[PDB]
């Protein structure tokens, strides 16, 4: 979910 | 607005009232029938309207875009293992009801914040068929095609759209293109020079034994000993996967 996290606030 | 997707362009330039928010995409009407069908994994299609007019559920962002920028973070293995997990729940739910995509790339699977991952563009390759480039001017993308579309064999069956989500496998591991083809044969060519040596060692390095098996099975050349997503539920690359319904 981290990735996720970092991916869609970019 | 932003929207190109395989067969057609997808925006938003109307909403009707109470926050509809849908996409809207402009391009035998059994794609009418597309509508009775409800799997989390696929992107439901609320209307159709023949004048067409597809209003598919909103989301943005797609497999592409993420594995774009997790080009060089690369993506975690348990969520690529529940990615393709959800992705073969998807084709499984398509073909138990006689659903082909035919044309699976990472461009119409569309990702949520919530984790999810669904497959859109579903169940329309009649629609001018599956896309091929007879213009200079035209791209299409060959890199996920079954063997049997590049040489032209007319049958097409469910083993075609496993053969796709192999490929898009093999990327979500390396996000380098397993098969970056530009014609035909050059992509005939890129397939069996890879599969005649395989256990996809050097290939995936990073894939453990149950991941290289999973995908060696998803990537018969042969369509009929290709595995369904049925068979694929059940690998043990997905024993940490799987977990009970309630
Ligand atoms: C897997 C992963 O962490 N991907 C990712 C996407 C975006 C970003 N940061 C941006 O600013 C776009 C980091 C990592």
């Amino acid at each position: 979910f981290e990735c996720l996290d970092a991916f869609f606030s970019c | 607005k932003i929207g190109e997707g395989t067969y057609g362009v997808v925006y938003k330039a109307r909403n009707k009232l109470t926050g509809e928010v849908v996409a809207l995409k402009k391009i035998i009407r059994e794609i009418s029938l597309l509508k009775e069908l409800n799997h989390p994994n696929i992107v439901k299609l609320l209307d159709v309207i023949h004048t067409l007019y597809l209003v598919f559920e909103f989301l943005h962002q797609d497999l592409k875009k993420f594995m774009d920028a997790s080009a060089l973070t690369g993506i975690p293995l348990p969520l690529i293992k529940s990615y393709l997990f959800q992705l073969l729940q998807g084709l499984a739910f398509c073909h138990s009801h006689r659903v082909l995509h035919r044309d699976l790339k990472p461009q119409n699977l569309l990702i949520n914040t919530e984790g999810a991952i669904k497959l859109a563009d579903f169940g329309l390759a009649r629609a001018f068929g599956v896309p091929v480039r007879t213009y200079t001017h035209e791209v299409v993308t060959l890199w996920y095609r079954a063997p049997e579309i590049l040489l032209g064999c007319k049958y097409y069956s469910t083993a075609v759209d496993i053969w796709s989500l192999g490929c898009i496998f093999a990327e979500m591991v390396t996000r380098r293109a397993l098969f970056p083809g530009d014609s035909e044969i050059d992509q005939l060519f890129r397939i069996f020079r890879t599969l005649g040596t395989q256990d996809f060692s050097k290939v995936v390095p990073p894939l453990d034994e149950d991941g290289r098996s999973l995908l060696s099975q998803m990537l018969h050349y042969d369509p009929n000993k290709r595995i369904s997503a049925k068979a694929a539920l059940a690998h043990p690359f997905f024993q940490d996967v799987t977990k009970p319904v309630p």
